[PDB]
């Protein structure tokens, strides 16, 4: 009988029941869809967007609704923070209703087609057997693709006839869903411009729509056909794997390095923004325009959004996690309850040091403190008969500005210690790591899991579309070559050309 | 056979060798001379032992900026006086 | 020319003991001059 | 510079002499 | 040990459904007719 | 038969090297990164991206010399000759560490003519493409070590740099960084690939010891012929000895040939799936109850608190050299050491 | 096989299996798109690896406020 | 506005152009000599 | 209604249990450790 | 539980070893 | 009988051209001394 | 809440192994011949 | 080996699997919130 | 993951229900 990893070939000549099966499958998809969102909605804590966002909390597809409009609960909260909005049917409970009704229908028709598979419309008329047009196939499902695709972009996505997109400020602070007109200019093509995204499905959306047209009124090249098998429906599953993992690598690049379509509010920070000290540098910019306003240190530090803080830290940066360990980022070092503000540290000669930030690369991390120029001033000694720079000699302090330790002043070794510690993360917060019996060990966020994910996946396409690829242009031979093969087909000079008896 | 001439056959052939003593020790010495003339040095931007450092410094020329980092190896190149 | 003139044999000796010789001055470089630790 | 002739004079030497050496039957065969 | 709680489960289906899938297909094939 | 056409009849000629289609994109790309690799190790410094002499040129030998990946500055450019950074200058281009992402990329695509040359040639001789397939996997290795990898990192400057001692850096960077000897995924990769071996040794050995006298030489080689009929060794000794040695035995040859692409190709595959990890820094890099034990109890050591020790002299003894452009310096004090080492 | 209302009404969108058209056809005209959408994965690529740099186009989180 | 590496790009263009063109000249011109005999 | 023409039986040989059954249960000794963690 | 598990796996594998050698399907010649 | 430019001949040579060279330049870097 | 930890498990197999058993007895009936 | 003539053929009908778990999913349903507690 | 699994056995007990319904042995009168 059939071995167990080819069950499913008896669909490739069932038009009926390959549809029964692939309305299954998109049954499958959709009450999963409907299943997570009900899952976030019954886990996540809608209460504070500043220091404890969706992203801190291990979701995956509110961010997806987030971006392109749901932004709302039927129980009044919003994602951006905001009471008493009325969000219509199509808040976050509305959207996974959708999906389970969805689903539901999707399964009975599902049924329908697999009881009913002997449809009439499934046979080539001259033959009576089964048969699949797929080239004109291809046109009609191109030109609605091409449809949908215009519409998104013309309707959704411009406001005109829809909520928008997700869109925010350089440094993910004031997030929210507007409408986007499309970029038809050269920063079009610029991944971080969402009028790109608009442009893009407006111009490709009519390109699939004239493609599609072509594809449903001109029949195929007679040497394409035969060339790519277009008879074979598993040309189609080639060529379709192929798409796909292209479509896959490509948004795990755009998840890694940040688009207009992967914004930090929703799935956290990249860690390149880490590397380059991205948020830091920004945080500095305004302190130093406070100052030079005429503000007091303490004022200057105070004036820093504590979101723009929580950002300069390495807690949320995507590559400082682990593949089992598992969950949301407030598991390992807590929920973020405030910022403790800004840590200055200083000698016994009153000359600032600065903590050397730790790498993404490394688990654990020295401490050491340099002055402005990179000369090395303290540190926490290991061995420590030989130590000349411990906090101890140096009689180094930490003052804080701003947050909650706003003016305070810590000299005992051990405190300022501990303090110097937290500052090789960047910026120092309090956490909560009782209500989560958190492990104070670094999870990465839904960036990370779903870069993750779909470069895996990718990966694995590959490999699909190679073996399928395969199949198709060697369905002749795949349960055997012919018995009866002439040793000169393979001889060396007895045809001119390989393979071509006609050369003899 | 696929019609070309036995390996066997051109390499104990004489002409073969006529042709070979000649062009294999040519470029031989090519290669040679590409080195001891220093002109490998400067096609490919290689330092000389004596071009490392200059005579009392200890830091690497690391290039550390993307776009000028062609204007910067050539100021390193200079700091050699 | 004619092939087989020169011994197959002959220009295999010849041939390995020019790779002994190459190889023999590579390892003389690794203790002399650049490389050589000194 | 020099130092490309001096060192591709025996490149060219060596391609001139076996095209001078073989020259009658890369004729017969083209 | 402070190990995770869903690991005990996680492992005993990541056994038993696949193993049972097998099961399953061999009962079924040597009962078919020989 | 116009144009298309004879040219697929030359493309197609049954010569010495079989050229192809496929020959068209292979031949070039392997050609130029073989030549790169070897232009680049004979001629090529690394001072201005690492701080480190890697040609003969230079005094290096065939175990150290590499071509190196371009500085961490250069990120992931693609270090075009043409491109912004090395504005067409082939010399600054070579400092810059050009030949780099040239290999990769040649390489990259030379792969792939690989691998259609294999369907090509499969398909002309009238054979399953099997082979194609089986090479799959050093696809799936070379992708995901040297494009996603680093594609993953802060830059080219983490992928592997192509020479010996270079790549053992990788492993033990790997180690200290990453602590990939504990990753499934990479255990599966040992599995395949010593099983692989393994299979190797066994399948060869055995039907070199189970072969029919065919001819009366005690040298036996010479009693096959490849248009023979016959088996030219005894699948039913082998599977009796085997049944009484080991337990189990093949009994199927088809299955055991098809078996001994698995294995291998397979575990090249998971290994892959490790490093796509590995890009992000999702590491197998600890096992929480351990540490939560080991935290609060200065008594309890394993294998595994042990080898964590090692990977922590490791990134701290070699970070500052191999990680130049972050300027580490780690004073003497803090520097991890046991007693008297 | 089974006729249905929406089946008679669809079945001549499923009934030119295997029609082609003659030779190479629109061959040349596809290769041409081809490698107008090669040329034009090569510029994003290199606008968003910065190997294309131009003017008015940042590609940064910087890039719009 | 042309900047120095979109002219760069043009000219990378170009080569590549240059490059394969030569190619199938060559490929097309020696296949169009030394044709299959075949009966 | 009429019977399916495209069904086939599907067969799993006792080798083929023995094989999967040793991969799942080795994948799991394996993999057991990571999901305790 | 977790040593439960353990070693309950590897007893299965070991059963296992058993099974398939003592009750395999024998080979049998054509 | 037999032709000598050859498809295999451009092969070999595109090889063994560049190997006498460098082969040439590294003996010749056996005598750099620093 | 505090539930018990071995609750889930419990559930799990409760429901797992008996259905499977069933499932392993209809499907070997079903490829009976006739 | 001789074969054993007191083997017997075991069937489970549609109607006897959709009872048997009928009667395990509701046994389950029931017994579960006992198991949490 | 107590709802989780109340809910779990009840929805199998639904789909259960479907299939003892529409795809059940049908009776045939001899
Ligand atoms: C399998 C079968 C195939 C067989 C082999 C085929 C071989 C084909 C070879 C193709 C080569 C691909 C080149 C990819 C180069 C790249 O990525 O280049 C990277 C650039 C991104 O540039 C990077 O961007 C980073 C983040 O910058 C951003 O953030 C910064 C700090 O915050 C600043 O704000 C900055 O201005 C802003 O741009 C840093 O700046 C880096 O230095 C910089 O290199 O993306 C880009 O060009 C494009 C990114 C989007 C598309 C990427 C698709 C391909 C990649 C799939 C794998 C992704 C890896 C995921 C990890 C797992
Ligand atoms: C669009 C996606 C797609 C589709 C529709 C198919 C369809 C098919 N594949 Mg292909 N294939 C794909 C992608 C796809 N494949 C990918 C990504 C790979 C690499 C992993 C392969 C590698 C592959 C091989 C090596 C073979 C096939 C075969 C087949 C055919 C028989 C399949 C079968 O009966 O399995 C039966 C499968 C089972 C009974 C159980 C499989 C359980 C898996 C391993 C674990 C659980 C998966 C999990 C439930 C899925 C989660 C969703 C996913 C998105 C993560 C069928 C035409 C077979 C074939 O060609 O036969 C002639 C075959 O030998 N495929
Ligand atoms: C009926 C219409 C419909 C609508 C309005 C929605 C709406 C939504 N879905 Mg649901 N969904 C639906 C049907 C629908 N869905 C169906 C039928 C399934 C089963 C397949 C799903 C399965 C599903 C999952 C698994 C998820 C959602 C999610 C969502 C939300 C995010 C959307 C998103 O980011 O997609 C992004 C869409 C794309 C990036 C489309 C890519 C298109 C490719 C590139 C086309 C390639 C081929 C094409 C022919 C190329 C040529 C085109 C031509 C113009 C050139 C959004 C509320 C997400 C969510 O938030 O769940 C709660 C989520 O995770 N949906
Ligand atoms: C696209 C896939 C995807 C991604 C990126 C996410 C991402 C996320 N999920 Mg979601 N989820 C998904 C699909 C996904 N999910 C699916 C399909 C389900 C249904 C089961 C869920 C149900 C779910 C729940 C219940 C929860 C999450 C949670 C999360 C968050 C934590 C992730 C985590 O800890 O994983 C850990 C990842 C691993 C441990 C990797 C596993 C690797 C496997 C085991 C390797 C398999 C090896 C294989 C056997 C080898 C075979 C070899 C053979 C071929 C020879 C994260 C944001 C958590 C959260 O925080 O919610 C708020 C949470 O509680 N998810
Ligand atoms: C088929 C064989 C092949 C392939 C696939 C590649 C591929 C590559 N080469 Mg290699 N190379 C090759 C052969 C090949 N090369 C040969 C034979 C030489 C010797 C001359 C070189 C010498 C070489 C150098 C010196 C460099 C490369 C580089 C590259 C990389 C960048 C190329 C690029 O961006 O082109 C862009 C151009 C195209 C893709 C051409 C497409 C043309 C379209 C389809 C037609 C339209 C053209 C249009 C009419 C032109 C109008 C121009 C006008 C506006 C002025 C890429 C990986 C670069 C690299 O690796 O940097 C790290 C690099 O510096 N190559
Ligand atoms: C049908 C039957 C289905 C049977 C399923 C049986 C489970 C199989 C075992 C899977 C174990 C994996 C999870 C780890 C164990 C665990 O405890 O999880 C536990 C975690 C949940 O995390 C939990 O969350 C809690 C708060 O919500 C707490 O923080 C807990 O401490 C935390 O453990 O499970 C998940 O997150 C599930 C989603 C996993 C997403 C994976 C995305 C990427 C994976 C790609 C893999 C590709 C590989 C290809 C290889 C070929
Ligand atoms: C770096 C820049 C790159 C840009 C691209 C520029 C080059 C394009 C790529 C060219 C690659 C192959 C070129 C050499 C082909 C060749 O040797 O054919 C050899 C042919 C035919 O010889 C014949 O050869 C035949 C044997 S065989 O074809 O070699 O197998 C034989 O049948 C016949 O008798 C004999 O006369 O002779 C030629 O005319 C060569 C033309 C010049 C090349
Ligand atoms: C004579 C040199 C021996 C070298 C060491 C042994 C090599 C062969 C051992 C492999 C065992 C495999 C398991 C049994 C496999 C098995 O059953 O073998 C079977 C095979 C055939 O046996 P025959 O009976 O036909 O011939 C062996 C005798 O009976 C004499 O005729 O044996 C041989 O071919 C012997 C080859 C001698 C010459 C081999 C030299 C190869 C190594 C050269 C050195 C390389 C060093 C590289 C380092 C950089
Ligand atoms: C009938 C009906 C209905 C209903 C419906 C419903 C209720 C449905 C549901 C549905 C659902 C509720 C669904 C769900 C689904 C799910 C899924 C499908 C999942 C899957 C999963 C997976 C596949 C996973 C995997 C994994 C693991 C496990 C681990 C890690 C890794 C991975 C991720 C791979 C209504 C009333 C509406 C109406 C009509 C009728
Ligand atoms: C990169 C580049 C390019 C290319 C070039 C080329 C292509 C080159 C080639 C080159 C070559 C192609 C070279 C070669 C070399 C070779 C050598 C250097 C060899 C050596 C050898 C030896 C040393 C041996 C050894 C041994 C062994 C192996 C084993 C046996 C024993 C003995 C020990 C003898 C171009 C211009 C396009 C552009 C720019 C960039
Ligand atoms: C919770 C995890 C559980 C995993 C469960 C996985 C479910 C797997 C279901 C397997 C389905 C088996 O499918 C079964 O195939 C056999 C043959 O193989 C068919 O049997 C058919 O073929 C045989 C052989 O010609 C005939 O003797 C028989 O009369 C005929 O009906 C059955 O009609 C079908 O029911
Ligand atoms: C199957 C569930 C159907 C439930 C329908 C409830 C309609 S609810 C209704 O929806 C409108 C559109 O968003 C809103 O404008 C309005 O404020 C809201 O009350
Ligand atoms: C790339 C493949 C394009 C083939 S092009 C093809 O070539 C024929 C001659 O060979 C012409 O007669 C025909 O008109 C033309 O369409
Ligand atoms: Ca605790
Ligand atoms: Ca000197
Ligand atoms: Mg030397």
């Amino acid at each position: 009988g059939l071995p167990w990893y080819r069950v499913h070939t008896v669909l490739i000549n069932d038009p009926g029941r390959l549809i029964a099966a692939h309305l299954m499958h998109t049954a499958l998809v959709a009450g999963w869809a409907g299943s997570m969102a009900l899952y976030e909605l019954a886990t996540f804590d809608p209460s504070d967007p500043v220091l404890n966002p969706m992203w801190r909390q291990g979701m995956f597809v509110l961010p997806f609704m987030a971006r392109l409009g749901v932004t709302g609960s039927w129980s009044g909260w919003s994602i951006t923070g905001e009471t008493g909005i009325d969000p219509g049917f199509w808040s976050f409970e509305g959207v996974a209703l959708a999906h389970i009704v969805l689903s539901g229908l999707l399964f009975l028709a599902a049924c329908w087609h697999w009881v009913y598979w002997d449809l009439e419309l499934f046979r080539d008329p001259r033959t009576g057997e089964p048969a699949l047009d797929l080239p004109k196939m291809f046109g009609i499902h191109l030109f609605l693709a091409g449809l949908l695709c215009f519409g998104f972009g013309a309707f959704h996505l411009t406001g005109l006839f829809g909520p928008g997109m997700w869109v925010s400020d350089p440094y993910g602070l004031t997030g929210s869903v507007q409408p986007v007109a499309p970029e038809w200019g050269p920063d079009g093509f610029n991944p971080y411009n969402p009028g790109g995204v608009v442009a893009h499905h407006i111009a490709a959306g009519i390109v699939g729509i004239i493609a599609g047209l072509f594809h449903i009124l001109v029949r195929p090249p007679q040497r394409l056909y035969k060339a790519l098998r277009m008879g074979n429906i598993e040309t189609v599953l080639s060529s379709s794997i192929a798409a796909v993992f292209f479509a896959a690598f490509v948004v795990a690049g755009t998840m890694w390095y940040g688009s207009a379509t992967t914004p930090i509010e929703l799935f956290g920070p990249t860690r390149y923004q880490w590397d380059s000290s991205y948020f830091q540098q920004e945080i500095n910019r305004r302190v130093q325009a406070s100052l030079a306003s005429g503000a007091t240190l303490e004022e200057a530090w105070s004036a820093i959004p504590e979101k723009l803080a929580f950002y300069d830290y390495i807690g949320n940066n995507p590559a400082k996690g682990g593949l089992f360990r598992t969950g949301p980022m407030n598991k390992g070092d807590g929920i973020a309850q405030a910022w403790k503000g800004h840590a200055v540290f200083r000698n016994k000669e009153g000359e600032e040091l600065f903590v050397r930030r730790m790498p993404a690369f490394f688990e654990s991390f020295p401490v050491i403190l340099t002055d402005k120029n990179g000369v090395v001033k303290a540190d926490i000694p290991f061995r420590r008969a030989e130590s000349k720079y411990s906090f101890e000699q140096q009689g180094v302090t930490v003052s804080f500005y701003g947050g909650e330790l706003n003016g305070q002043t810590f000299t005992d070794p051990p405190t300022v210690k501990s303090y110097a510690r937290k500052a090789i993360f960047g910026e120092i917060f309090e956490f909560d790591t009782e209500t989560l019996n958190s492990d104070g060990i670094f999870r990465t966020s839904p960036r990370g899991w779903f870069t993750f994910a779909h470069a895996v996946f990718a990966l694995l396409f590959f490999f699909g579309h190679i073996w399928h690829g395969a199949r198709t242009l060697f369905r002749d031979v795949f349960s055997g070559i012919d018995p009866e093969l002439s040793p000169e087909q393979v001889e060396w000079g007895f045809y001119q050309k390989v393979g071509d008896v006609t050369t003899r | 056979t696929t019609g070309e001439r036995p390996f066997s056959d051109i390499i104990t052939s004489v002409r073969y060798w006529v042709i070979h003593s000649i062009t294999i020790p040519a470029l031989f010495i090519a290669g040679w001379l590409f080195v001891s003339t220093g002109l490998a040095y400067d096609v490919f931007g290689t330092p000389r032992p004596d071009s490392y450092y200059a005579q009392e410094q200890r830091s690497i020329p690391l290039v550390t900026d993307r776009f000028e980092a062609k204007q910067q190896v050539e100021t390193f190149l200079e700091q050699l006086k | 020319s004619e092939g087989g003139r020169i011994p197959l044999w002959i220009v295999a000796t010849v041939a390995g003991m020019g790779v002994i010789v190459i190889v023999g001055l590579f390892f003389y470089g690794a203790y002399a001059g650049l490389g050589s630790s000194l | 510079d020099w130092r490309v002739l001096v060192v591709l004079l025996p490149v060219l030497l060596a391609a001139g002499w076996a095209v001078r050496n073989i020259l009658p039957y890369a004729v017969k065969q083209v | 040990m402070e190990v995770n709680q869903l690991g005990l489960i996680a492992t005993a289906l990541f056994v038993l459904v696949p193993s049972v899938f097998l099961i399953i297909l061999y009962v079924q094939t040597e009962s078919q007719q020989k | 038969r116009g144009w298309f056409d004879i040219l697929d009849d030359w493309l197609k000629r049954d010569r010495f090297v079989f050229v192809g289609w496929s020959g068209i994109l292979l031949f070039p790309c392997a050609y130029l990164a073989l030549g790169g690799w070897l232009t680049g190790t004979t001629f090529v410094t690394s001072w201005y991206t690492h701080g480190l002499a890697s040609s003969y040129l230079e005094g290096c030998n065939f175990l150290t010399v590499a071509v190196s990946t371009p500085a961490n500055s250069m990120g992931h450019s693609l270090l075009l000759l043409w491109g912004p950074e090395a504005q067409g200058d082939f010399t600054r281009w070579c400092q810059l560490g050009g030949l780099w992402t040239f290999i990769a990329l040649h390489g990259a695509f030379g792969l792939i003519g690989f691998m259609l040359r294999q369907f090509e040639i499969a398909r002309l001789v009238g054979v399953r493409p099997y082979n194609a397939i089986a090479f799959s996997a050093p696809i799936a290795v070379f992708v995901s070590v040297f494009l996603i990898y680093p594609l993953g990192q802060s830059s080219w400057f983490f992928a592997p740099s192509f020479g010996v001692a270079a790549i053992f850096r990788f492993l033990l960077f790997f180690q200290g960084f990453h602590n990939w000897t504990l990753n499934p995924f990479h255990m599966m990769g040992v599995a395949g690939v010593l099983g692989g071996a393994l299979l190797c040794a066994i399948h060869g050995a055995t039907v070199e010891n189970t072969l029919f006298q065919d001819g009366e030489g005690a040298s036996t080689f010479r009693a096959f012929n490849p248009t023979q009929a016959e088996e030219t060794y005894s699948m039913v000794t082998a599977n009796r000895f085997w049944s009484q040695i080991f337990g189990i035995a093949f009994s199927n040859k088809r299955w055991l040939h098809f078996f001994m692409l698995f294995v291998p190709v397979t575990g090249l595959w998971m290994s892959a799936i490790g490093v796509v990890g590995l890009a992000l820094n999702l590491r197998s890099y600890d096992f929480i109850s351990q540490e939560i034990r080991a935290a609060e109890d200065p008594e309890f050591e394993t294998f595994y608190t042990k080898n964590l020790l090692l990977n922590e002299g490791i990134r701290a003894w070699m970070a500052p050299q191999d990680q130049p452009h972050e300027n580490f310096v780690f004073p003497e004090e803090v520097l991890p050491r046991g007693n008297a080492l | 096989a089974r006729r249905t209302w929406l089946g008679d009404i669809l079945r001549p969108l499923n009934s030119e299996y295997g029609k082609v058209a003659p030779g190479w056809g629109t061959t040349p005209l596809m290769a041409v798109f081809m490698g107008l959408f090669l040329v034009f994965l090569l510029i994003i690529l290199e606008i968003y690896n910065s190997t294309l740099i131009l003017d008015g186009v940042n590609v940064s989180w910087k890039a719009l406020g | 506005t042309i900047t120095p590496s979109l002219k760069g790009f043009f000219i990378g263009l170009l080569s590549g152009a240059v490059v394969l063109g030569l190619t199938f000249a060559v490929l097309i011109a020696i296949s169009q000599i030394d044709k299959v005999q075949r009966s | 209604m009429e019977p399916n023409p495209n069904r086939q039986p599907v067969e799993l040989n006792r080798t083929s249990l023995y094989l999967g059954l040793l991969l799942i249960l080795v994948l799991a000794l394996l993999f057991s450790s990571y999901f305790f963690n | 539980m977790e040593t439960i598990t353990y070693v309950f796996i590897f007893a299965c594998i070991i059963a296992l070893f058993f099974f398939a050698i003592f009750f395999r399907e024998p080979p049998r010649i054509t | 009988s037999y032709p000598i430019f050859t498809v295999r001949w451009v092969a070999v040579h595109t090889l063994a051209v560049p190997t006498i060279f460098f082969l040439g330049a590294i003996a010749a870097m056996q005598f750099i001394q620093r």
